[PDB]
């Protein structure tokens, strides 16, 4: 869960 | 000493500036007419909504509104991601608590800032291009009526401390990293941090404010009412999902809401 802001913290 | 809390101070602010495209600084210019700049068109009712859609970007109003709010919560959840980031020692601590920190800090970061855009008539929208006014917000029909006025009564308080945005730099980052947010695996580094960026926020506030006196003490009393704000809009937002059909939910807020207060 939390895809998206998994995905914005590492980019 | 207060030389490492002047430099934290300093590099929150050049990441701030950097991270959000309008400042406070930039907004009350706006707001005042004190710019050469080309005031923002006004919606005050239906028909100035219509005739605005030239200048932002994409059934019914209160609808329309609403998604428009939508997608522009997405774009401040990422500057305040990119922000968070910037933060020395957040990108070290567990990412499980980076998720969660985010998680519950956005919104109430997202209301901070907000009320730099706002003042008792309206808030400027789509980068201060338009200038969406209190009372019109109002007139929405149900329960998208109450879903502003909130942020504006908050917004009225908060605009009072004439904060800058050297200021609301220090203060974002010591929202963020709260150390007695739910679900916290590690809370000691995090009130590391946050001790850190409090100093550094006392000792800013000395400085920039001098002829004030306990502008810090005042601000801290703040944090609070910005958990009710969104405890508040958690519970409107519940409404809004069963009471209406035509209208979804934005997946990274589906994410962010999705157990919470």
């Amino acid at each position: 869960r939390h895809k998206i802001l998994h995905r914005l913290l590492q980019e | 000493e207060s030389a490492d809390l002047r430099a934290l101070a300093k590099h929150l602010y050049d990441s701030y500036i950097k991270s959000f495209p309008l400042t406070k600084a930039k907004a009350r210019a706006i707001l005042t007419g004190k710019t050469t700049d080309k005031s923002p068109f006004v919606i005050y009712d239906m028909n100035s909504l219509m005739m605005g859609e030239d200048k932002i970007k994409f059934k019914e109003v209160a609808i329309r509104i609403f998604q428009g709010c939508q997608y522009r919560s997405v774009e401040a959840v990422q500057e305040i991601t990119e922000y968070a980031k910037s933060i020395p020692g957040f990108v070290n601590l567990d990412l499980n608590d980076q998720v969660t920190l985010l998680k519950y800090g956005v919104h109430e970061i997202i209301y901070t800032m907000l009320a730099s855009l706002m003042n008792k008539d309206g808030v400027l929208i789509s980068e201060g291009q338009g200038f969406m006014t209190r009372e019109f917000l109002k007139s929405l029909r149900k329960p998208f009526g109450d879903f502003m006025e909130p942020k504006f009564e908050f917004a009225v308080k908060f605009n009072a401390l004439e904060l800058d945005d050297s200021d609301l730099a220090i203060f974002i980052a010591v929202i963020i990293l709260s150390g007695d947010r739910p679900g916290l695996l590690n809370v000691k580094p995090i009130e590391d941090i946050q001790d850190n960026l409090l100093q550094a926020l006392e000792l800013q506030l000395k400085l920039n404010h001098p002829e004030s006196s306990q502008l810090f003490a005042k601000l801290l009393q703040k944090m609070t009412d910005l958990r009710q704000i969104v405890t508040e809009h958690v519970q409107l937002l519940q409404v809004i999902k069963k009471t209406e059909t035509d209208m979804s939910l934005h997946p990274l807020l589906q994410e962010i809401y999705k157990d919470l207060y």
